[PDB]
């Protein structure tokens, strides 16, 4: 009736099913289409299909898969900081996990049904854009350590390159990610 | 207003108007806070790092009654030549207040 | 408490206000840190400039000593009594008075303001300008101080609120609920025994 | 109560509510109907180019967001002061003020849509250009900027 | 039963009656009668009633009575802050909203049947009355503008005549009444 | 449970009731009577000029607005604590628990009506003259001043 | 909702219970049992010489009791925040942590009677030997004083 998950046509349903997928308007408000809440939502699906993913579109998918749902839940549990104080304030480490939650959501999460090529992804699209976000992550923690500003990593030119991988089509990925790959390595390069 | 600091430079405080009284060791500067802390009269007493420096967590248990004295933590006269970190001083300040220490 | 349906609708009323509450507490914290992180930077430059002020006094008084006798320095000063100037007033700051040193500051009440020493005297001036420095950092600090314990109050009700009140009123309502629909079933369990009634002597009697 | 049978399931059924809010009806406003417990499920479908005019759901949306964050600034300045509030949030306020003083409280005249677009875009026009972020420039450039004098001469 | 009033009985009488006078347990336990519950309280004959008020009490009675439903209505929002942080915690505008809600409640909604004056009242004694109020309302609420502390507007001896009003005999009210007008432009004009 | 059937029905027909209560059970007051639930409907035919004593309807309403004010700052310490208090607040408070603890606990002892209305009196003098706006002013010169020390101590 | 009326009359009828967390989950802990509110009414019958060890009842014990110290002691930072605890209140925080870390969460490891009242014990030492007022000190002498090195 009002969103009420205490229910026992919900509770009965939750109770059977392998995967729940929490809708938000929450989401829609903020125009994040899908608007699924990947902090409710869950799946009982994942261990049973590893060997299938191991097999079919990658050995390490899982491992990529694991690591998104960590920073994810960094994301997250950095909010009551943020709450408090304003994003800026935040120091090197926090506010780079929190560019990265901002770039995974709009780049990997986000999809546009309306779109002509958009519309689809394989889980080789998938694993592509997890591969270049985490060692885009990588690559910028090592370079925070080295004691970069972060602010040359907000304004790096790969951002560009791993943001508009969504609306790139299915024939040519491959080569778009190969070469993603190759300057992701490289951009980090020239910066000192 | 009162100071406690070494004695070279409690003539000076001295000559400012204010008062000062020779200081070297931890034991007599709360010794001699204590005492004028419970003496009443000026709200400001200025105390040296090197000899005692967090005087309120030394001696919070008097003025919780009476808050009208003000403890300052005062550059010590050592390190007021070669500096210290005063940025250090307000982000230590926020790690006690706030509890997260988060700054830049 | 007393389970009845104006008892639940009292409790469902308080949920929302305790809730409206939360909202409310958070955004005047929200506005406490908003100056808090000013009056952090006002606090800092004060204190910097403070740091200059001392320095450049102790720099000037440093040399009094040595062209002249320590001794007629010290005569001197003894010569300048001790006199009051500063005014301890309150100031109202987010609902709350603190002491505000607004010193007035009378330049003429220094009884003989004449020093024998020559560089003595000038002296004088660079300890006032430090005395008001301290002032002000003393002044800045009790405020930073203030604030900061209005916003760990403002949390502590906060987490009071969402941690105890919130939960506490959410069991109230669970168990009202629990009361009214089994004085239902009970109520529906009454009405087929007696319609059963009702029907098996129309089937029997008639 | 909402929770009620009769409101619940004609909820289930129906597309939307109108809801009339005992506080503005004590306050003196007719008709008195909050906006913000207030769903149209239908009013895409019916609004915009072709039907109205173009400027309609943006109008809606601003004038939602504007009056949800006046409320929330009234019930903080009972504690924090006016002068504690920052200058978009004194706007905020005013715009409240104005909000139910003369769009929800028309009495018994017969608004147009075009008139009562022309009120929303008057009382809009006290919040600073930029801060509606909810409305396409255009449309801000053709109908932003009319004073209230348009409709306060005649209310 | 229980006071409840979700019975089928006090239901029924809801929908077709057209003033309900919901009497309250708070009010009567503190013996302060007629104990009536304003929130939960309505008529529908207002409206109506508007020529013979203006014809019969006062040409502006109907508005002075939408004044003290008004300030009553901001009593009642506020008593929700006062309920959570504290009447010290208010402002001063606010604090006087209070005070003059509770200024009302006791000298204009508070009433005595086992009293040989104030068990009845006249239409023009409630309208002198509400004027009364009005008036001081608006001039303590000039003053908080112009800067005097709520605190000294409290102890204006010109309250204890509004709250001692309601036992001034019928005849007498109206030399009652003129001289507390005068009592109330003063008590603010002598402070200027 | 006040709103249970019996207690419901029983005082829809009676004319009013006396209500114990547990919290002042537990604190050792007895007669553990709370004034507030209480009521008496008939009171006002057998009290009053030639019946008890001239003052006695006036004082009982200021004491129930008092001990009413009392409750209710003790429930806003509840929340906000003690330091917050006004001075009248304070007088309030300590009016309340001086009534639970002299007025209502009062063990095996026969009171006159005199006695009791003296103590009422005494209590009522911790409160400034003015905020007893149930009192007639006379009333209030012919019976107020007197402390609680004169009748103990 | 434990006073549900299954597992309300369940625990009526068993002889003590098992309850997991969901504090524990969140915190990626496996198996998340919380030792607080579970209970073994049978276990005093059926632990001891000749029946594990000799230190098993005694160790219960004082875990439990650290552990519910640990607790208390963290719901009581959420008043006066980290710099005001003291010396036995940061060990006994830093003892509740790695007693989640360590005994509550093992994976799918088998662990046996012996091994687990080793990681017990070395958990323990992390405590001053004069706060373990519930082992007897002849127990305490014996393993007291291991620490995690095996990880």
């Amino acid at each position: 009736p009002g969103g009420d998950m205490s229910e026992p046509v919900t509770q009965s349903t939750l109770r059977i099913v392998g995967a729940f997928w929490r809708l938000d308007a929450s989401l829609a408000f903020r125009r994040h289409f899908p608007a699924i809440n990947w902090n409710g939502s869950y799946s009982l699906f994942t261990s049973a299909l590893d060997p299938w993913y191991r097999e079919n579109v990658a050995e390490d998918y899982p491992e990529l898969r694991d690591a998104i749902s960590e920073l994810l839940q960094r994301e997250a549990g950095l909010q009551e900081i943020v709450q408090l104080v304003g994003p800026d304030a935040l120091q090197d480490a926090e506010r780079l996990v929190i560019e990265v939650g901002r770039i995974i959501r709009e780049d990997f999460l986000q999809q546009n049904a309306y779109h002509e090529v958009d519309a689809y992804c394989s889980m080789k699209k998938a694993y592509g854009i997890m591969k270049m976000i985490l060692a885009f992550y990588k690559e910028a923690e090592a370079a925070i350590k080295r004691g970069v500003s972060i602010d040359e990593i907000l304004q790096l030119p790969v951002l560009e390159r791993i943001g508009r991988a969504r609306y790139v089509s299915e024939e040519e990925f491959p080569a778009y990610f190969e070469e993603a790959m190759k300057e992701i390595q490289g951009a980090f390069k020239a910066l000192a | 207003m009162a100071v406690i600091a070494d004695p070279e430079t409690a003539q000076g405080f001295r000559l400012a108007g204010l008062e000062g009284y020779g200081a070297s060791s931890a034991e007599e500067a709360q010794s001699l806070l204590e005492t004028l802390v419970e003496r009443g009269g000026y709200a400001l007493v200025a105390v040296d790092e090197a000899l005692l420096p967090d005087p309120e967590r030394a001696v919070e248990r008097l003025m919780r009654g009476r808050d009208l004295p003000v403890l300052l933590p005062i550059a010590g006269l050592k390190e007021a030549f070669q500096g210290h970190d005063v940025e250090g001083y307000m982000r230590e300040l926020v790690r006690k207040t706030i509890g997260f220490d988060i700054k830049l | 408490v007393s389970p009845t349906r104006m008892n639940l609708l009292q409790r469902r009323g308080q949920l929302r206000l305790a809730q409206k509450g939360v909202d409310l507490l958070k955004k005047k914290r929200d506005a406490l840190v908003a100056e808090f992180f000013g009056l952090v930077r006002e606090a800092m430059e004060a204190r910097k400039a403070l740091d200059q002020a001392a320095k450049e006094a102790y720099a000037a008084l440093l040399l009094a000593q040595a062209f002249d006798g320590p001794e007629v320095v010290a005569g001197a000063a003894l010569g300048v009594p001790p006199l009051e100037g500063v005014e301890a007033e309150v100031e109202n700051v987010w609902g709350s008075k603190v002491p505000r040193l607004k010193a007035t500051f009378p330049d003429g009440a220094l009884l003989s303001p004449v020093g024998t020493p020559a560089y003595t005297l000038e002296a004088s001036r660079a300890f006032r300008r430090y005395a008001e420095a301290l002032i002000r950092v003393a002044n800045t600090e009790t405020r930073l101080k203030k604030i900061g314990e209005e916003i760990k109050k403002t949390t502590r009700r906060v987490n009071a609120l969402e941690q105890v009140v919130i939960p506490g009123i959410r069991a109230q309502i669970r168990f009202i609920q629990q009361v009214l629909e089994q004085r239902e079933r009970e109520d529906t369990f009454r009405l087929k025994r007696i319609k059963g009634k009702i029907e098996a002597r129309e089937a029997e009697e008639e | 109560d909402r929770t009620h049978p009769i409101p619940d399931l004609t909820g289930y059924i129906t597309e939307g509510q109108i809801q009339l809010s005992r506080e503005l009806h004590r306050k003196g406003i007719y008709p008195p109907i909050d906006p913000l417990p207030s769903l149209s499920r239908l009013m895409n479908n019916g609004v915009g180019k072709g039907k109205t005019r173009e400027d309609h759901k943006q109008v809606s949306d601003q004038l939602y967001s504007a009056y949800a964050n006046g409320v929330d600034i009234r019930k903080l300045v009972a504690i924090i002061g006016e002068d504690a509030l920052t200058e978009n949030d004194r706007r905020y306020l005013q715009f409240a003020d104005a909000f139910e003083r003369f769009f929800i409280n028309q009495g018994q005249q017969n608004r147009s849509i075009e008139e009562s677009l022309q009120i929303a875009w008057a009382l809009l026009s006290m919040l600073p250009q930029g801060e509606l972020k909810r409305i396409s420039k255009d449309h801000i450039g053709k109908y932003y900027g009319q004073k209230l004098e348009e409709i306060w001469g005649a209310p």
